[PDB]
RNA sequence: UAUAGGGUGUGACGCCUGCCCGGUGCCGGAAGGUCAAGUGGAGCGGUGCAAGCUGCGAAAUGAAGCCCCGGUGAACGGCGGCUAAGGUAGCGAAAUUCCUUGUCGGGUAAGUUCCGACCUGCACGAAAGGCGUAACGAUCUGGGCGCUGUCUCAACGAGGGACUCGGUGAAAUUGAAUUGGCUGUAAAGAUGCGGCCUACCCGUAGCAGGACGAAAAGACCCCGUGGAG
RNA sequence: CAAGUGAUCUACCGAAGCUAUGGAUUCAACUCGCGAAGCGAGUUGUCUGGUAGGGGAGCGUUCAGUCCGCGGAGAAGCCAUACCGGAAGGAGUGGUGGAGCCGACUGAAGUGCGGAUGCCGGCAUGAGUAACGAUAAAAGAAGUGAGAAUCUUCUUCGCCGUAAGGACAAGGGUUCCUGGGGAAGGGUCGUCCGCCCAGGGAAAGUCGGGACCUAAGGUGAGGCCGAACGGCGCAGCCGAUGGACAG
RNA sequence: GGACCGAACCGGUGCCUGCUGAAACAGUCUCGGAUGAGUUGUGUUUAGGAGUGAAAAGCUAACCGAACCUGGAGAUAGCUAG
RNA sequence: GGUCAAGAUAGUAAGGGUCCACGGUGGAUGCCCUGGCGCUGGAGCCGAUGAAGGACGCGAUUACCUGCGAAAAGCCCCGACGAGCUGGAGAUACGCUUUGACUCGGGGAUGUCCGAAUGGGGAAACCCACCUCGUAAGAGGUAUCCGCAAGGAUGGGAACUCAGGGAACUGAAACAUCUCAGUACCUGAAGGAGAAGAAAGAGAAUUCGAUUCCGUUAGUAGCGGCGAGCGAACCCGGAUCAGCCCAAACCGAAACGCUUGCGUUUCGGGGUUGUAGGACCAUCAAGCCGAAGUGGCUGGAAAGCUACACCUCAGAAGGUGAGAGUCCUGUAGGCGAACGAGCCUGAGUAGGUCGUUGUUCGUGAAACGAUGACUGAAUCCGCGCGGACCACCGCGCAAGGCUAAAUACUCCCAGUGACCGAUAGCGCAUAGUACCGUGAGGGAAAGGUGAAAAGAACCCCGGGAGGGGAGUGAAAGAGAACCUGAAACCGUGGACUUACAAGCAGUCAUGGCACCUUAUGCGUGUUAUGGCGUGCCUAUUGAAGCAUGAGCCGGCGACUUAGACCUGACGUGCGAGCUUAAGUUGAAAAACGGAGGCGGAGCGAAAGCGAGUCCGAAUAG
């Protein structure tokens, strides 16, 4: 018995194709170049993946010693200070909100500024 | 090309006989055989009728008409009748048309 | 496949190499490994031959198996009177069922008519039974015992 | 039908055509050496009680051919090194000369070319002919006169394209492209990596530096226990 | 005015290394359903980069047997889609479509494509670009027509004239004439044409050939050769390019 | 008269142009032969390791150190691709 | 509010981008069969009475095909069938037919010209004659080769058979022997088959008993640059099975042979061999018959659904508006033809020498057959053979012929298929056509209205083409560029967007805008900015590479099949035992079949011995 392709192949391309969506030029509407397209976007997926969480750490960390800085502190200051009270153990994204919540992080500069005297 | 009637080129009714539909629309129609195609499995009848406009040529016809026309079945109009309705039939005996056979169902003749 | 010699330029003609037009990368040539003519027949051991078929009794006699006593009454070889007997056997319109005996007649009532799969005596195997309910089986050589 | 026909090399005409038969070819010789089959059948062995049947086989004899002898050059050939012979005439830095642009002279303001001389001829030379030769030559080489856009050095003009509009409308090529410069780095020559500079979007006419531009699975080179003449 | 540099002290940044939380796989042990290992597991320890290569479990396509079924109140195929599974993949729903078809188990394969300067076919880019095929020019009037730079008519102009005129053989095959046509061929157009359609036209005692002749050559009863098939060969016969022959 | 000039005719000297050509060998200009070893028509004969060849390995139906077609044959491919 | 100043930001789109929507291109995919493919079986020659294959004609109208052949889509007789027919052809007109047309089965008759072609020639289908009969018109004869003569032969044929001739690539990892291989190919002869065949054999049992084919022996025995590799037979199991005729001794000639009752070729009788005999003397073709269903329902239409019911030796199958046992056509069964198929026993012989070759047979100790050159015997106490050769022992009777069936093949026909189904399947859903080549030769693609033409009268814009209505139809979301109708590729409209910008085109993140049918925390589409980021594959030490490959999409596209082969793993049946092959009988399925193969004993070079065996004089391995 023969059996050709007939459905399958068909089925594949379409799979890709539709990963496509706003890939420009021949990039969402050709299949060789989609799916070759697909291969380094499978490269840039995982790694990124990966690589956010070093993100979002650099932009907190940004954003902690602004406000260690806008007391007189410095994040490698007020980030030890901090950790030489009793442990704080407050993660680095929410040391930043409350860089949105000024009253409070003033109070921990001051609770890392005497852990330090 | 898809070959043509399979029933061995056998009409199963004479031009002749009264006959009656018993399918599609016209079902139980009934008339006479005005014409029999038995090669190609074609049926004239009064039954169906079909309005054919033949395209003007003004062959006698400038502009042209729609004339009113039987359009032929195939055995689809049932053979003959006796007991008012169709019937499977059988063939029979000799008469004083001792050369011939003829035809009845749970019945007589044709 | 019924095609030429050698088609052009082995070299510069700036084409593809190719030499001739009958291969299974040219449309309208050759098929690479297509079937051929062929056996497919073995003969499977003897031994595995009668025990299958004597499980496959087996498996019937758990549920489902019957034996015809040297004979049933079938008027002449009417098929109606097969109906009527089988009817009266408990064979309803509904289970598929396998039939073997030896009389002309009683097979003569072999209208398969989701009925009524037919054997000889030697005609058994595993398929026909097993691709049945039940079995019919013709009771007298169905138990007349070998050596 | 020998004043003919085949083969071969030379190549009108003129003066001519040298030395070397060792090697090879050819022609001739023939005392000797050698040499097949065949003729011959001494003798050796198997088997059989025997008759016999049988395997092997030596001297002598046995052609052409080759060894041997002589000749042979418009036969293949040779005519040299800080052998068989070693260039007779002629010519020589040459369609031959390496050193080389030899040295002298002629021609030119100036001549790696060309002419003439010389000879030191890397590695001329007498029918694979030597040296001359009037005439001939879409032959090659060097000069001179004449004339000129070949040139200093390009101008003006013509026509046919190129340009614009209407009609018909290809091609090679094309991984995809949102396709800059410098410097650096990278498989060692970067639009495409790094840094720095520059840069609004899109065309039309034009130029050819890049895109290791296009064309032919490099013809050179090597490889293949490949091919063919 | 170290952001240079030698020594020294710390605090922080910093990876897919370590860690927290969750979960899956490999192997090992401990527990169980069994009647047999081992299957399905549950718990802890543990493992889990990978090219050639070895091993394991699987996904999908056609065809076949068996079962279960669906289908004109609509099959397969096609199209969209944010759902599901660990992957291959699978389902829902809506749109098309118009008559065949899912799911399960087993069996058999022409069974899974981006590559091969692969093959067939379709469509792109170059681009409205290059070209429109001799530098022998063309102009106006009039006519026909749905429509004219291009067809017809008139009057001029230019070009060949040992031709770019005329008559033949070869070769072609109705291309000739008339009447129509206008899709396509015509490098543009087209009312025209060597294009399409139909009808007609082709006349020989004397021209050329044949019923006459012979050359090269071919062929050849008999005849001479030869593994076959076949090769030769006298007379004879064929053969114009020539001989003969009445306008 | 294998004499001269030179049309036809046979040829192909140098330059340009053409190079997805007007043309798979050409055009304009220029140039050789032009009573001879000349040019040309028809018929015909010689072919594949074979024919022909005033001799280039030229020509033998548009690319001949051995033509084309079919076949052995899916030759063989220690090689390259996939 | 107004001016001036400074600063910040919006919208515009020539064009482009992503997404959506709607079309166009194109013809993938699905469905389908008008066509293929294979296996099984059947059947198997045509022609000088003209083959095969063609040319030119035959029609009211004819270009192509079919059929026919100047008696031309046809003529006559017989059988069948019993209303149509008037070929494909889809076309109008002329008509034929119960006096039986048409179609089907069978015979006859006509059968131009070319082709073995054959009166002669010839560039195939054309050109020229002669002889006889005939009023002409027309008819018949005119080739060579065997025959006295009847009569026979020329040619053709897919594959198969025999025969004369006979390659190379290739393997041997080079190449001479060797192999490919007596393969390919050419040529001859023939038939439905052919070949071969009736022991001067095979062979080691004083066994068999023509030939052929299958299994097996067996990869054994052997052959071999003893390399690559090549490779039997006997026994045994099956299919099928027959053996028959001559020449010769001896009789009767008769003709021509000769010194006298004889001997060369003929004709009857006679006689046909090895455990020696004979002499002479005691059923299939055409075809017909064939059981059984009605109502309601969804539908455009019913065969589907449903309610009751029937047949069945008939539930194979096709057809019919979608799926019908009971509507049609139907081998389940039944019947059926005019008239048509089926003292002798083989001489230039055996034997030999030289050159060679077949067989497992390559010069090997090389027998034997077969021959090209030269030679050259015996005949029943006779002759050939048993693998140099000898003796003994054993098997055969050459030098003459014929011969069914078991065997092969598929142009042709029927049935079947875990074969194809429009790039597949034959090259062809038909064409060896179109097209390419002087030629030999090569050589395509191409399918689909609808159930039924009911094939769109009429109207509108247009010269037309094309379209919009109307009408048929379930449907025109089928309209003749007529099933589905993917993708590349081209367009229209809309959302969101882009004219300070450096880019393997993505990826992550966040804001903005837009929409809400697996879908309001949820996304989905788009977008701005930030971070990050060197196409794919191949080949490589090392690829973004300025190294290979590729324009794009669609479809075709590559690790298979075979063999009682080998060696492993897993699984199953038996288990100290396990299994068959060729074939026979039954097939809606299998059973039988011990020929043979594998365990079972090893050591050795081999004899051979044997839980032992080898070397070797017993001690060692
Ligand atoms: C220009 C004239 C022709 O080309 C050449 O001669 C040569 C072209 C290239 C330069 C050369 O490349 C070179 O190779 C070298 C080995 C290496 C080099 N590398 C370093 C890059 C490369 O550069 C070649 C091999 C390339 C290759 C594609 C090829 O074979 C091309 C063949 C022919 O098309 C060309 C012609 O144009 C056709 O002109 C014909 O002339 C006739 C006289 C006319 O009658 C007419 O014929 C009817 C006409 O047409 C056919
Ligand atoms: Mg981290
Ligand atoms: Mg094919
Ligand atoms: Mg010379
Ligand atoms: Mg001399
Ligand atoms: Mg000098
Ligand atoms: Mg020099
Ligand atoms: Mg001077
Ligand atoms: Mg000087
Ligand atoms: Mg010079
Ligand atoms: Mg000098
Ligand atoms: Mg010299
Ligand atoms: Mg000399
Ligand atoms: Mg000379
Ligand atoms: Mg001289
Ligand atoms: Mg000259
Ligand atoms: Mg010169
Ligand atoms: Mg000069
Ligand atoms: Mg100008
Ligand atoms: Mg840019
Ligand atoms: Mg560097
Ligand atoms: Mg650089
Ligand atoms: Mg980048
Ligand atoms: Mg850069
Ligand atoms: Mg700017
Ligand atoms: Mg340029
Ligand atoms: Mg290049
Ligand atoms: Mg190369
Ligand atoms: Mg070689
Ligand atoms: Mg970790
Ligand atoms: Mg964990
Ligand atoms: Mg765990
Ligand atoms: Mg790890
Ligand atoms: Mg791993
Ligand atoms: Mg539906
Ligand atoms: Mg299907
Ligand atoms: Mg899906
Ligand atoms: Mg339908
Ligand atoms: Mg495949
Ligand atoms: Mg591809
Ligand atoms: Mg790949
Ligand atoms: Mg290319
Ligand atoms: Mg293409
Ligand atoms: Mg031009
Ligand atoms: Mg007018
Ligand atoms: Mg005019
Ligand atoms: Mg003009
Ligand atoms: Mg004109
Ligand atoms: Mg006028
Ligand atoms: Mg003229
Ligand atoms: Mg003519
Ligand atoms: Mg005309
Ligand atoms: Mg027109
Ligand atoms: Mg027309
Ligand atoms: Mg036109
Ligand atoms: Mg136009
Ligand atoms: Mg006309
Ligand atoms: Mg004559
Ligand atoms: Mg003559
Ligand atoms: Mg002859
Ligand atoms: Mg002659
Ligand atoms: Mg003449
Ligand atoms: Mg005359
Ligand atoms: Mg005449
Ligand atoms: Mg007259
Ligand atoms: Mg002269
Ligand atoms: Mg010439
Ligand atoms: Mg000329
Ligand atoms: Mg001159
Ligand atoms: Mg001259
Ligand atoms: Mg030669
Ligand atoms: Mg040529
Ligand atoms: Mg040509
Ligand atoms: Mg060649
Ligand atoms: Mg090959
Ligand atoms: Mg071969
Ligand atoms: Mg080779
Ligand atoms: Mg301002
Ligand atoms: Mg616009
Ligand atoms: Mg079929
Ligand atoms: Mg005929
Ligand atoms: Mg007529
Ligand atoms: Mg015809
Ligand atoms: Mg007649
Ligand atoms: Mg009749
Ligand atoms: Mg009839
Ligand atoms: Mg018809
Ligand atoms: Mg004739
Ligand atoms: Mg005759
Ligand atoms: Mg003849
Ligand atoms: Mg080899
Ligand atoms: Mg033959
Ligand atoms: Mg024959
Ligand atoms: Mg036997
Ligand atoms: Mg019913
Ligand atoms: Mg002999
Ligand atoms: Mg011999
Ligand atoms: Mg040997
Ligand atoms: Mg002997
Ligand atoms: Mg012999
Ligand atoms: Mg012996
Ligand atoms: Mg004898
Ligand atoms: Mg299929
Ligand atoms: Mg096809
Ligand atoms: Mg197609
Ligand atoms: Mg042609
Ligand atoms: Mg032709
Ligand atoms: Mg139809
Ligand atoms: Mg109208
Ligand atoms: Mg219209
Ligand atoms: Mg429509
Ligand atoms: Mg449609
Ligand atoms: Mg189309
Ligand atoms: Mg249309
Ligand atoms: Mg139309
Ligand atoms: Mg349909
Ligand atoms: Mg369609
Ligand atoms: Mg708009
Ligand atoms: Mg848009
Ligand atoms: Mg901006
Ligand atoms: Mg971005
Ligand atoms: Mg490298
Ligand atoms: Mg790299
Ligand atoms: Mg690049
Ligand atoms: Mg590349
Ligand atoms: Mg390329
Ligand atoms: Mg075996």
């Amino acid at each position: 018995p023969r059996a050709k392709t007939g459905i399958v192949r068909r089925r594949r391309h379409k799979k890709v194709l539709k990963r496509a969506k706003g890939f420009w030029g021949s990039r969402s509407k050709q299949y060789r170049n989609a799916f070759q397209t697909l291969l380094n976007a499978a490269t840039y997926e995982y790694r990124d993946r990966r690589n956010k969480k070093r993100d979002f750490r650099r932009l907190w960390i940004q954003r902690i010693n602004a406000g260690a800085r806008l007391h007189g502190m410095n994040y490698s200051t007020f980030i030890n200070g901090l950790k030489r009270a009793n442990i704080d153990l407050n993660r680095k994204v929410l040391a930043d909100i409350a860089a949105r919540e000024p009253e409070a992080f003033k109070a921990l500069v001051d609770a890392s500024r005497n852990a330090r005297q | 090309p898809s070959a043509g009637s399979h029933h061995n080129d056998k009409l199963h009714f004479k031009k002749g006989d009264t006959v009656i539909v018993l399918s599609g629309k016209h079902k139980g129609q009934t008339g006479k055989v005005l014409l029999a195609l038995p090669r190609d499995q074609k049926v004239v009848v009064e039954g169906v009728n079909v309005i054919t406009k033949n395209v003007k040529p003004s062959m006698t016809n400038p502009q042209g008409g729609q004339e009113q026309r039987e359009l032929a079945l195939h055995a689809s109009k049932v053979a003959l009748v006796d007991p008012e309705t169709g019937k499977a039939t059988r063939v029979r005996k000799q008469i004083v048309d001792g050369k011939k056979v003829r035809v009845a169902v749970a019945s007589g003749k044709t | 496949s019924k095609t030429g010699r050698k088609m052009y330029g082995q070299k510069g003609t700036g084409n593809a190499r190719h030499g001739d037009r009958s291969v299974p990368t040219f449309v309208g040539g050759g098929v690479a490994f297509g079937p051929k003519p062929r056996s497919y027949d073995y003969t499977l051991p003897r031994q595995v031959r009668q025990l299958g078929l004597a499980m496959a009794i087996a498996s019937r006699q758990e549920g489902g198996k019957l034996v015809a006593v040297d004979g049933f009454d079938i008027a002449d070889a009417k098929t109606k009177n097969f109906i009527s007997w089988a009817k009266q056997n408990g064979l309803d319109g509904t289970e598929k069922v396998l039939l073997v005996t030896d009389d002309e007649n009683t097979r003569r009532a072999a209208r398969n008519v989701s009925w009524v799969s037919v054997l000889p005596v030697a005609g058994v195997n595993v398929y026909d039974i097993l691709r049945h309910d039940r079995l019919v089986i013709d009771a007298a050589a169905l138990e007349i015992v070998e050596e």
